[PDB]
RNA sequence: CGGUCCGGCCGGGAACUCAAAGGAGACUGCCAGUGAUAAACUGGAGGAAGGUGGGGAUGACGUCAAGUCAUCAUGGCCCUUACGACCAGGGCUACACACGUGCUACAAUGGCGCAUACAAAGAGAAGCGACCUCGCGAGAGCAAGCGGACCUCAUAAAGUGCGUCGUAGUCCGGAUUGGAGUCUGCAACUCGACUCCAUGAAGUCGGAAUCGCUAGUAAUCGUGGAUCAGAAUGCCACGGUG
RNA sequence: CGCGAAGAACCUUACCUGGUCUUGACAUCCACGGAAGUUUUCAGAGAUGAGAAUGUGCCUUCGGGAACCGUGAGACAGGUG
């Protein structure tokens, strides 16, 4: 995990879309490329789209989402079966 | 020797009898033996009736047994149902902590399974 | 080995007793180079067998091994297409490596607690002339005696 | 190696030469423990927004002839390749086939 | 009153060798003491590479580096040496440290 | 006076000195017992007193450094042979028979390309 | 089989380095890559005035780069106007001041890259590769030397299929690590492809080692 | 030798280990026998070393249209608002399965706890980082020294002494998973290493078959390096026991 | 078959998905204007697209020159095809 000493990490760009949708109460799905930013408490109820490499996915973020990396809720990899 | 409820310690070394209570481990004995202040070493035989219940009380001071058996059960539970990437690996028995699979993954696997 | 040039390597005699024989004996128990591993499994076996048996330690080591060391084993040998196991003599070295081979062998497939335990009871046993270090000694002597036929023969 | 690859690289050594100092008064602050939250958590945004490029971590050695990513030795600058060629032919001094 | 170190430093013996015993000549010709060279331990910088251009591992060439070291002592820092010793010369294949 | 014997053996250097004595042997500031726990090194560093008949009549002061228990012990014999001789050159005629007067020059082999170790090569498989 | 390079191998035996310097690892890569630049540029510019060797010796604030050249002349210039210029790219590719020396080789028929390059020249102006290797080998015999071999491999008379094909007189022991063998490759670059030149010259035994 | 702060500590020495330069030494030279009055072989002596003392580097003419047009170069061909170029995210890490090479085991010649002994080789300045303090620990803060026979990495481990376990899927084995962290790095979700607590899988020596090694070798036990921000069970090296 | 790879989180990267560029990321020649450079704001996932402020040297000629910046035109570049 990264160190406490550091906090989160959390891109500049997706931080300034969450709290710009979130004061103005906008619903729209926020598409992003950020995989790598932790679910901060302030997006629970906000629709993000994060890349899993070829499509945006829609996660509803939930109380249960938080301190999780984006990128957990979008699998990169097809699998359905080998047979 | 009915520390934990069920489980009971055999007459084994007490530091090592109380290895057999789920969520007690070496580590945590030898807590459980300074605390109480019995020697690691003595039998659970040789144990007096007044010392065991000493145990008993330094040993309800965790969240051992059953107890644990539902914390990491919900652990694992709300993985599966919140649907991350390690609920998905535990939901389809695949390793979890990034182990590859292309070959040597059966602890999660189990036994090979012929095409 | 195709030019037959090897002489022989010298081999310091074991410490307590001064037997370049004995020596010999802990170079085979010894496993993964731990020579003080293997001088006092031995020590402790022989003192043990020393007391269980009366005598000394080099004696009651001597009647064991002469109760296991063949004389005769088979060897495969070739004449014309057909190959038979002639029964050939055996040389007092190969004797004595024989013998001590077999015993540590048997030793390991026991079921006692401590190696010196087992190597202790294995060597009693080979002075007694039981044991599986014996009854493999039989089974080569009995299998030259099928093939005594075969002795100086095509 | 390409051309555009061995440019990428050049891009990398010269943002990075560039904002080296930037870069590391930001690590100081993070490190800083004595340091307000505030204070590190703006840090912490400052130093994404710095070009990717600047950082040190994300150039990677290349021979200094052929621009071959792999096999490369720090020593000499270049590939094992490269290496071997320049030795046979006496340009690196004191080297020479080693024996013992 | 004082005291200076020459560390002598080359890839080559017979060239440091050379410039060890310019040196001691040359502080001798200045009339100052001389603690005779010293050989300390030489380095041996040694490198394994792959010769093939592809696969074909197990054929390796191995190199080493070999840089002798000698250490003078001047005991008698007559103001003649000193600046001698900083108008002289040595062999290009030869690093010469001071120390005061 | 002192009689003085350089031993060595596998990566060790004895520095032996012999003075006539009660029998004294002393190894870095240490005795024969506490300095080799081991019966095969203690008869090693023994080896050359028995078999002369000097065993109590001298005093052994060794340093020894570098290697390990066999190769300590055995560069101590070494050092001791080549004192005795230089104490008396009589003594060279026992000591070739026995041996003790060769330097041991058996040292490890280097690990070579392509094999794990001096001669162990990696698994071969044809298919 | 393959070979050993003749060179390297006899590096520090009876053959001496083109580069002798010393560098901490600070400066060795630095000081190492400034040397094939200045060893390229110099090569490119004198391609017409038959370069041997460039020896790069670089004293502690300076570059002494030594030419050895069968043509000092074309090299040098008139008063010196050619080697004057010369100085000043090489001191601002190095960084330091250049002091520049230009050696002559008395035969440019026992130098094996003056013979390879010759080779390769004419390769590329379309003569017969035999003939270029046979009049190379009797030349170096004539000129005293004690043998050589020449080795010319690709596409050989503009063939569809590569060959390798060598001509050896008197010895050259390869395996003898006293034997003063210069060796040197060049390549030509022909309509049909690339054409690699290599050249043993034998020189004789060297008795004493680096003496 | 003189004191000791008992420490090469200080003076001092230059003996010794060692360092690294220059020499010496080994040649079937000597002796005997065999052999074709030969080559050579065998034993003996002396010697540190004996017959190629041990190891390495060294690879003939050629062979396989062997491998590499993705190190590089290069004939021809082909794309040239694209087969060139920039970027973000992903993949190279997928997983019914088959195989190669390894690692760790399956214990008692062993596991664990305490005490203690003996290496070699290496590396180091956007680097090695002591000591002291904090933390259970990985680590953190502070900060000396060192471009190095000086300082650091850096406590070798197997070994040895005592105790315990007493043959059990175990005080064996550590796989897997839950939680809490650390560190490098813009950034550890996919997909890093490491720590702590808990968990405690398969495995009780492996079918047909098959591999390495003749001496300081195999076996075993640690140590170092390169690559490298970080990321070794791989690789290249090094000694210990043997 | 622990092989190139002496070390794929980004980079490496050569693959994919999406957004972009077209004398071009890299090189030379030509013209036109500009020192180079530095510090900040917005939008964007970033490439990029917009703004600003600041800075105006070097060397002698006294028409300049040398570095770099952008644009245009092509001759060309580029290719791990
Ligand atoms: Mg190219
Ligand atoms: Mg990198
Ligand atoms: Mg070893
Ligand atoms: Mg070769
Ligand atoms: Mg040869
Ligand atoms: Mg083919
Ligand atoms: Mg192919
Ligand atoms: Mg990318
Ligand atoms: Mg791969
Ligand atoms: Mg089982
Ligand atoms: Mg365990
Ligand atoms: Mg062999
Ligand atoms: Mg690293
Ligand atoms: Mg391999």
């Amino acid at each position: 995990p990264r160190s406490l000493k550091k906090g989160p990490f959390i891109d500049l760009h997706l931080l300034k879309k969450v709290e710009k949708a979130v004061e103005s109460g906008d619903k729209k799905p926020l598409r992003t490329w950020s995989r790598r930013s932790t679910i901060f408490p302030n997006m629970i109820g906000l629709t993000i789209a994060v890349h899993n490499g070829r499509q945006h996915v829609p996660v509803f973020v939930t109380d249960e989402m938080v301190g999780h990396k984006l990128g957990e809720f979008a699998p990169t990899r097809t699998y359905r079966g080998h047979a | 020797a009915r520390i934990a409820g069920i489980n009971i310690p055999d007459h084994k070394h007490a530091v090592i009898a109380l290895t057999s209570i789920y969520g007690v481990g070496k580590t945590r004995s030898k807590a459980i033996l300074a605390a109480a202040g019995i020697a690691e070493d003595v039998k659970i035989s040789e144990l007096s009736e007044g010392q065991i219940d000493t145990l008993r009380d330094e040993v309800a001071k965790f969240v051992v047994e059953g107890d644990l058996r539902r914390e990491i059960s919900m652990s694992i539970k709300r993985l599966m149902d919140l649907g991350c990437y390690r609920g998905l690996r535990h939901r389809r028995g695949l390793p979890v902590r990034g182990q590859r699979t292309k070959t040597n993954a059966r602890t999660r696997k189990g036994p090979r399974k012929p095409i | 080995p195709r030019r037959r040039v090897i002489g022989q390597r010298k081999i310091l005699p074991d410490p307590k007793f001064g037997s370049e024989l004995l020596a010999k004996f802990v170079n085979i128990l010894m496993v993964d180079g731990k020579k003080s591993t293997a001088e006092s499994i031995v020590y402790s076996a022989l003192e043990t067998l020393a007391q269980r048996s009366g005598k000394s330690e080099l004696e009651a080591f001597e009647v064991a091994l002469e109760n296991v060391r063949p004389t005769v084993e088979v060897k495969s040998r070739r004449v014309g297409g057909s190959t038979y196991q002639v029964p050939v003599e055996v040389r007092p070295v190969r004797r004595n490596a024989l013998a001590m081979r077999w015993i540590v062998e048997a030793a390991r497939k026991r079921g006692d607690k401590s190696m010196a335990l087992r190597l202790a009871n294995e060597l009693s046993d080979a002075a007694e002339n039981k044991g599986t270090a014996v009854k493999k000694r039989e089974d080569v002597h009995r299998m030259a005696e099928a093939n005594k036929a075969f002795a100086h023969y095509r | 190696a390409k051309q555009s690859m061995k440019a990428r690289e050049v891009k990398r050594v010269a943002l990075a030469d560039k904002y080296f100092a930037k870069r590391a008064e930001l690590k100081a602050i993070i490190s800083d423990v004595n340091a307000s939250d505030e204070d590190r958590w703006n840090a912490v945004l400052k130093l994404q927004t710095l070009p990717r490029d600047s950082s040190p971590s994300r150039q990677r050695n290349r021979c200094r002839q052929t621009g071959r990513p792999h096999g490369f030795l720090r020593k000499f600058g270049l590939s094992r390749i490269k290496v071997r060629e320049a030795a046979m032919r006496g340009e690196i001094p004191g080297l020479k086939k080693a024996s013992w | 009153n004082q005291r200076i170190r020459i560390r002598l430093k080359a890839f080559d013996h017979r060239l440091i060798d050379q410039a060890t015993a310019e040196i001691v000549e040359t502080a001798k010709r200045t009339g100052a003491q001389v603690r005779g060279p010293i050989p300390l331990p030489t380095r041996k910088e040694r490198f394994t590479v792959l010769i093939s251009p592809h696969v074909n591992k197990d054929a390796r060439d191995q190199y080493e580096i070999r840089t002798h070291l000698r250490l003078v002592d001047i005991v008698e820092p007559t103001e003649k040496t000193v600046d001698a010793l900083m108008r002289l010369d040595l062999a290009a294949g030869v690093d010469v440290q001071i120390s005061l | 006076n002192q009689y003085y014997g350089t031993g060595r053996r596998k990566s060790s250097a004895a520095r032996v000195f012999i003075k006539p004595g009660n029998g004294k042997i002393v190894i870095n500031q240490r005795s024969l017992e506490q300095y080799f726990g081991r019966e095969t090194a203690r008869m090693v560093v023994r080896q050359p007193l028995e078999l002369v008949d000097m065993v109590e009549k001298l005093d052994l002061y060794i340093t020894v450094k570098g290697g390990g228990i066999s190769g300590q012990a055995g560069a101590i014999r070494h050092g001791i042979t080549r004192a005795l001789m230089e104490y008396d050159e009589s003594l060279r005629s026992e000591l070739r028979k026995a041996g003790f007067v060769t330097r041991d020059a058996r040292q490890v082999e280097r690990k070579k390309v392509g094999l794990r170790k001096a001669r162990r090569r990696p698994q071969f498989s044809k298919r | 089989g393959q070979k050993v390079h003749p060179n390297g191998i006899r590096l520090g035996i009876v053959k001496p380095w083109n580069s002798t310097w010393f560098a901490n690892t600070k400066e060795f890569a630095d000081n190492l890559d400034s040397d094939f630049k200045v060893r390229q540029y110099l090569t490119k510019e004198l391609a017409k005035a038959s370069v041997s060797r460039i020896v790069i010796e670089r004293p502690a604030k300076s570059i002494r780069v030594t030419i050895h050249t069968a043509r000092p002349g074309i090299v040098i210039g008139k008063k010196g106007e050619d080697v004057e210029k010369l100085r000043k790219v090489v001191a601002d590719i190095a960084g330091v001041p250049a002091q520049i020396n230009i050696a002559e080789v008395r035969k440019p028929e026992l130098d094996a890259k003056l013979v390879a390059d010759s080779i390769t020249s004419q390769l590329e102006r379309r003569v017969m590769f035999r003939r270029a290797m046979k009049r190379a080998v009797q030349n170096a015999m004539r000129l005293g030397a004690k043998g050589i071999k020449v080795e010319v491999s690709g596409r050989l008379g503009g063939a569809e299929i590569a060959r390798t094909e060598w001509y050896r007189e008197g010895r050259v022991p390869l395996h003898t690590l006293r034997a003063d063998i210069d060796y040197n490759t060049s390549e030509a670059h022909t309509t049909y492809g690339v054409i690699g030149v290599k050249v043993w010259i034998f020189k004789g035994e060297i008795l004493g080692g680096m003496a």
